[PDB]
């Protein structure tokens, strides 16, 4: 059952942390937060958007095309 | 030729594992062969790989990456495990061929 | 200092904290429920049977 | 009844087109609509079953 | 044929997520259903008691109830028999079974309106457009004998004749009984009929959103707080020299 | 023992005995004018004429 | 005696740009179909385009006039 | 002794899986669905029991009993809504859960993944029979179609259909056995979910970076208990907004018409969460193929593990794989769209493409691009 | 139920038809009588 203590062998790593009460829950909302939100957004939009944007069109086309084929062709009764 | 040689440098930057401070070898998935390799690693190399990883995990939880100035450069990437891994797999293949023999 | 007084007198002791949550909900409930309905009934004046009512009621 | 492209029938579930004979003409359906055992026992009165 | 006219979107006073039904108009619609539609349409899931506190006073409802003779029994001799209506009874079925109904409507079967707006895409927008959208067939279109033209109905040849027209009844509240006015009231009624909870459903939604906001916020702060320990955590590799 | 218990239990799923097996149905070919199809309830699922 | 605001506005709407052209397109269909004997066409489409444009308009203010 | 949190035969378990459970320090929001899925299961079961208390498994009463539940039973309408919409959020969540798994190579945890597939499949069947209970037009014909799928099996098949219906056509014997089946399955789901988490705990959660996190684990509590609660509240808003404001949004209005054994509605479409598969099956203009395609469209999940060629575990550092991935997501989004459209042009051909597309990205492109990427890493 | 227990199928069918059964509604939504089928149950002497 118990896993904490076996996990892995680690040496020479020091860490420093502060009580949740000595710091801010959401700090540097502008100087740090948002800037990264953008960073991340930026770096993934060209990977994600393409296939979706693509399908999007396929939708509109297929939709419009199906609808076009609804309308009547006057050339069928000009006789 | 020097085609995939620059292709490689491109991919290396595209992959992006260096923005975390990891070497190509750090990101290797730990199957049997790799775990065996990791075992043979001299201590310094092993302790270093650990820290690199632990730092990357901290970066991930933080949703941050290293400053562009600390990203590993394609040509400075050390394949510290690659060779060990080769041997390990080499060693295994032999046993295998031998046992079917 | 509310935060100090509050902490010192409500949030510190696990008991007083619990009682404060009970007491809290109570007051919060009344307040919320009334105001919520108020907001709803206002946004819907003369449309509720509450409003129409009197026309077929008693006197 | 009276739908599809074979003046027969059209199944709205997966697009099977049947003709006026109830035969499968287009779509995923494997066979033609079933024919029951009947007999024209009248002038304008038929009995099935 | 393979072409159909979808209805427009009228601004019903209850269309909005926080917009209740106009009970006055629902009261009206009832009358329209009672005095006009009920002659061929059953509303099996509603009872006179349902009106109480919504559109009518208890007395009014009881009254409306008694106006109908209901079949009960068996009695002591095992006989069925009539009796006045109780607020507990449901709205009277115009026919004892579809076969009979169809029989009295050219083989056409008037559907039960209890859940009508939800049984049709468009709901009141569709029901409304249909009731008023009656008209003559376009060139080349022959409407089989018995069926009437209505572009909004799928196939355009419906079996129901225009149920309403100006002054087909008289709203005892003094509202001008114009055909569309009627359609607007009965449609509003058909919405309440399909979902009385409608109003409360929405009042809850309001409370829900408020609490959901207050609470999602307080919990975002709480999640962050605890996690700060890790977010700001700094580390370093100080190997031996 | 097993084969029999499974057999029995497995068949408790199959159609029951109240599942009859009914007869015909007469139909006046006059109710069905030319150029029209009509459905009639029968043996469960529809029946075209 | 009375006047259904529905008609009042249906008229006003048919004055509208689209309706007019739709109405016209329809009249044209009706005409040739109503004439040409033993034909195969219909004017559903035009009637719909007309209706669609008309009623869309109708449904935009009709309720203001209703109670 | 010392503490009763680690010693007690029962608490030792709650503590062993929800308190002291070691978890990667970096798992993201894409790891919140596991519990949401769990919460859905609980929520469904609970509202379900509540509803089952007022239901009546009988063709002549089913439809109206549900009506009575909504119209007469206090808050019956709310409960039915939460149950109907819960079903959807169950699928929404399960779908994202599956996605995350594919993107981050969680499937490398074979037993956890496999059982996961069983869960999806069971959830599917569960939701199916359940939908047949109000006994509206859709309920009836859906029942008719889905059960009929098995007729595709050579020789036997039909004989299996008989069982499914308890007759020679959908009827009461079917309705009552379906109500039973629907009442039962949720629990087989909850049960299997225990096996799921059990196999998972053998290895512990995987993480975005796809590299060992032993160098940085954290107690589930308060880190993920807190994260999870937050996650729940986020999913809760839309779910309730939908439930309280637009109740029938995700539902077909055709099912407000009592089942008519003699008339299949002209416009009959599968519940949204089935559309993608529905679409794939319509594409093959052959009975058996379409079925096999359908079967394959879901069963293929079992192969994913044997199609992993990448030397890296996740797609975090595989830009090509990442695109192929999002392509697949849109591919499905397309198939879903198609499912809602009539069997006509250009829809038919588009569907067939997407379908052909789908199986290809999974059976061929992915393993290929993975191999390709390995070479680009000079491996 | 009699068939193959106490009577032959024919005998049972016979016994069955000896009873008028109320069915319907019909095309006008009317109830009506009809002969008995082996599928019918034994006739209630009273309606309640
Ligand atoms: C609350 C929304 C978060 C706001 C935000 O974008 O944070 C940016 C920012 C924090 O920046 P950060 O440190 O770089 O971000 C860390 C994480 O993204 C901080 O985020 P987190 O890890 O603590 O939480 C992520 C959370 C947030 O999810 C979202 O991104 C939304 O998603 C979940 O917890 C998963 C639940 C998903 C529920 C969806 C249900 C499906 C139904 C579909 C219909 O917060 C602010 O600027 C303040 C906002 C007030
Ligand atoms: C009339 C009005 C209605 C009456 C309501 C009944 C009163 C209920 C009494 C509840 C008593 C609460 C006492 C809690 C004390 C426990 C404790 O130690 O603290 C809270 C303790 C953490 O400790 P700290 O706050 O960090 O520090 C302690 C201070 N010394 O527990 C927590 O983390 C609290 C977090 C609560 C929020 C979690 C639940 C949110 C869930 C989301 C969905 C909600 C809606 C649906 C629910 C309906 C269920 C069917
Ligand atoms: C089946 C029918 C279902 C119909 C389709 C429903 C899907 C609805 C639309 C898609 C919803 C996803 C929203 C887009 C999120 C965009 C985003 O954040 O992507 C980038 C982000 C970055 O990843 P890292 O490289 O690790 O970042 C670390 C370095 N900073 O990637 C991810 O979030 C990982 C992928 C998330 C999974 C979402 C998949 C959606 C569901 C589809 C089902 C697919 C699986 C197959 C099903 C078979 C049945
Ligand atoms: C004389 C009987 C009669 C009256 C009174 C009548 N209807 Fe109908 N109604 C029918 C018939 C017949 C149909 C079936 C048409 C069909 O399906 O071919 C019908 C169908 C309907 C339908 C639509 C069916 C569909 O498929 O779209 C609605 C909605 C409806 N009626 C509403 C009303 C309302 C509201 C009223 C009162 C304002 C009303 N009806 C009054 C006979 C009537
Ligand atoms: C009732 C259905 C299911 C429930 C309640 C459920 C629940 C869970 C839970 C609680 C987790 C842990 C937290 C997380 O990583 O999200 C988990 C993990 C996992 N589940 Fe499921 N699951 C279900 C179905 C499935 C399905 C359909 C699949 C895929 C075919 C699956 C595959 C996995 C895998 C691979 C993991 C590993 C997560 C990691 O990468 O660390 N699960 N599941
Ligand atoms: C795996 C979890 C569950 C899922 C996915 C689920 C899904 C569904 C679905 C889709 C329906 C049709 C909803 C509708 O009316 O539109 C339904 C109906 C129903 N379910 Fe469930 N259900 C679950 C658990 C349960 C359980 C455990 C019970 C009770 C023991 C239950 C009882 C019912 C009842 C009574 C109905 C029929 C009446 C109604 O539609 O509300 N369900 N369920
Ligand atoms: C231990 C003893 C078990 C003996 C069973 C056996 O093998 O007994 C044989 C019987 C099978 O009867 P049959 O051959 O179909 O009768 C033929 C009649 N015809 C020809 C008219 C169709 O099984 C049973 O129903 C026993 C039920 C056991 C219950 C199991 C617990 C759950
Ligand atoms: C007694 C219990 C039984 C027999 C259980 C059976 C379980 C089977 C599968 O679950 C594993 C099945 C649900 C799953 O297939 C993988 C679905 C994605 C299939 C989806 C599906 O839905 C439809 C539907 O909902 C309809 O009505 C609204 C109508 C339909 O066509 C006319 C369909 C349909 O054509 C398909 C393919
Ligand atoms: S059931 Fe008829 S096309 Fe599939």
């Amino acid at each position: 059952g118990i896993h904490f203590g076996n996990l892995a062998r680690v040496r020479h790593i020091i860490t420093y942390s502060l009580s949740p009460f000595e710091q801010r829950a959401i700090p540097n909302i502008f100087s740090d937060a948002l800037p990264n939100v953008w960073r991340r957004f930026s770096s993934q939009v060209f990977k994600v958007a393409p296939p979706f944007l693509g399908a999007y069109l396929l939708y509109s086309w297929g939709t419009q095309e199906f609808e076009r084929l609804k309308r009547k062709n006057p050339a069928d009764y000009e006789n | 030729g020097r085609l995939m040689d620059r292709i490689r440098k491109w991919y290396y930057n595209a992959a992006g594992f260096n923005k975390y401070g990891l070497m190509r070898d750090d990101t290797l998935y730990e199957d049997d062969d790799v775990k065996e390799a990791l075992k043979r690693l001299p201590e310094d190399l092993y302790n270093e790989r650990m820290f690199r990883i632990k730092r990357a995990l901290d970066l991930s939880l933080k949703h941050r990456i290293l400053p562009k100035e600390q990203w590993v450069k394609y040509e400075e990437d050390k394949p510290y495990l690659e060779p060990y891994l080769k041997e390990v797999i080499r060693e295994r293949l032999e046993r295998e061929a031998w046992n079917k023999k | 200092a509310l935060l100090r007084q509050a902490y010192s007198a409500l949030f510190r002791r696990t008991s007083t904290f619990a009682l404060t949550v009970v007491l809290g909900a109570v007051l919060f409930e009344r307040a919320f429920d009334q105001g919520a309905d108020a907001i709803f009934e206002h946004l819907n004046e003369g449309k509720l049977w509450k409003h129409i009512k009197h026309k077929y009621e008693a006197s | 009844a009276n739908s599809g492209d074979f003046g027969g029938y059209y199944c709205p579930c997966h697009g099977s087109h049947y003709d006026a004979s109830g035969r499968i003409r287009k779509g995923p359906a494997p066979y033609n609509l079933e024919v029951p055992t009947y007999q024209f026992v009248g002038d304008d009165l038929v009995v099935v079953g | 044929g393979e072409l159909e006219l979808h209805p427009p979107a009228f601004p019903w006073s209850h269309g909005g997520p926080l917009s209740a039904l106009d009970h006055s108009s629902v009261r009206r619609g009832f009358q329209v259903y009672k005095q006009v539609c009920s002659a061929c349409h059953s509303m099996d899931y509603v009872a006179f008691r349902n009106l109480i506190g919504v559109t009518h006073t208890e007395a009014e409802a009881k009254a409306l109830a008694e106006e109908v003779e209901v079949q009960d029994g068996p009695d002591e001799n095992g006989e069925l028999f009539m009796r006045p209506g109780k607020i507990s009874d449901y709205f009277p079925k115009p026919y004892p079974n579809p076969e009979a109904a169809r029989a009295a409507n050219n083989g056409a079967l008037p559907p039960d309106l209890s859940y009508i707006v939800n049984a049709r895409h468009g709901g009141e927008d569709y029901v409304f457009s249909l009731l008023t959208g009656y008209c003559d067939p376009p060139a080349g279109v022959v409407v089989r004998e018995g069926l009437h033209y209505n572009p909004y109905f799928p196939g355009q040849a419906i079996g129901m004749a225009p149920p309403i027209y100006n002054e087909i009844l008289e709203y005892d509240d003094g509202t001008p009984a114009t055909m569309s006015q009627i359609a607007k009231d009965v449609c509003t009624f058909l919405r309440w009929a399909a979902e009385p909870e409608h109003d409360q459903r929405k009042r809850m939604g309001l409370k829900m959103l408020l609490i959901s906001a207050l609470l999602t916020s307080l919990l975002y702060y709480m999640k962050r707080h605890k996690w700060s320990v890790l977010k700001s955590r700094k580390m370093a590799y100080r190997p031996p020299k | 023992a097993a084969k029999n218990v499974v057999t029995q239990f497995i068949s408790s799923l199959s159609a029951s005995a109240d599942v009859l097996a009914l007869s015909k149905i007469e139909i006046k070919l006059s109710d069905i004018p030319e150029g029209k199809n009509v459905a009639f309830k029968w043996r469960g699922k529809p029946l075209f004429v | 005696e009375l006047v259904d605001p529905l008609t009042t506005i249906r008229e006003h709407c048919e004055q509208t740009e689209k309706c007019v052209k739709a109405r016209e397109r329809l009249e044209l269909c009706d005409a040739r179909v109503s004439s040409r004997s033993h034909t195969e066409e219909q004017c559903t489409e035009e009637l719909f385009d007309f209706l669609h444009a008309r009623d869309h308009c109708v449904a935009h203010k009709l309720f203001n006039k209703l109670k | 002794a010392p503490n009763i949190r680690k010693s007690h035969p029962l608490l030792k378990m709650i503590n062993n899986s929800l308190i002291d459970l070691p978890a990667p320090s970096n798992i993201s929001a894409w790891w919140n669905f596991g519990s949401l899925l769990a919460v859905c299961l609980m929520t469904q079961i609970l509202t379900g029991l509540l509803l089952a208390m007022h239901y009546t498994a009988d063709t002549s009463l089913a439809f109206s009993s549900v009506a009575h539940t909504c119209r007469n039973v206090q808050y019956g309408w709310l409960i039915r809504n939460l149950h109907a919409n819960g079903a959807s959020f169950f699928f929404i969540c399960i779908f994202l859960h599956i996605g995350r798994g594919l993107y981050y190579g969680s499937y490398l945890y074979k037993e956890t993944w496999n059982t996961g597939v069983i869960l999806l499949l069971t959830l599917m069947a569960t939701a199916f029979v359940g939908y047949v209970l109000p006994w509206g037009q859709m309920s009836f014909w859906g029942a008719t179609v889905i059960t009929n799928l098995f007729s595709a099996i050579p020789y036997i098949g039909h004989t299996l259909v008989e069982w499914a219906w308890g007759g020679f056509s959908v009827d009461n014997p079917t309705l009552t056995r379906f109500f039973a089946l629907h009442f039962l399955l949720p629990f087989a789901i909850a049960g299997i979910t225990i096996i799921h988490l059990t196999f998972l705990h053998e290895s512990g959660s995987n993480n975005p970076l796809g590299i060992s996190s032993d160098s940085d684990k954290i107690p589930f509590h308060p880190y993920y208990s807190f994260k999870d609660i937050l996650g729940l509240t986020l999913m809760l808003t839309p779910f309730l907004t939908l439930a309280l404001f637009s109740p029938n949004l995700l539902g077909d209005p055709e099912n407000f018409t009592p089942a008519n054994p003699l008339v299949t509605p002209p416009h009959i479409k599968p519940e949204w969460y089935f559309l993608f598969a529905y679409a794939i099956l319509r594409s093959i203009p052959n009975k058996l193929g379409g079925v096999l395609a359908l079967a394959a469209s879901v069963l293929i999940l079992f192969l994913i593990p044997f199609l992993h060629k990448s030397k890296q575990r996740t797609m975090t550092f595989r830009p090509l794989s990442q695109t192929l991935f999002w392509l697949l997501v849109a591919n499905l989004l397309i198939l879903t769209w198609i499912g809602s459209q009539p069997v006509e042009h250009p829809f038919i051909i588009i569907g067939q493409m997407a379908s052909l597309s789908y199986f290809t990205i999974l059976l061929i492109l992915f393993p290929t691009i993975g191999t390709l990427e390995n070479k680009m890493l000079n491996y």
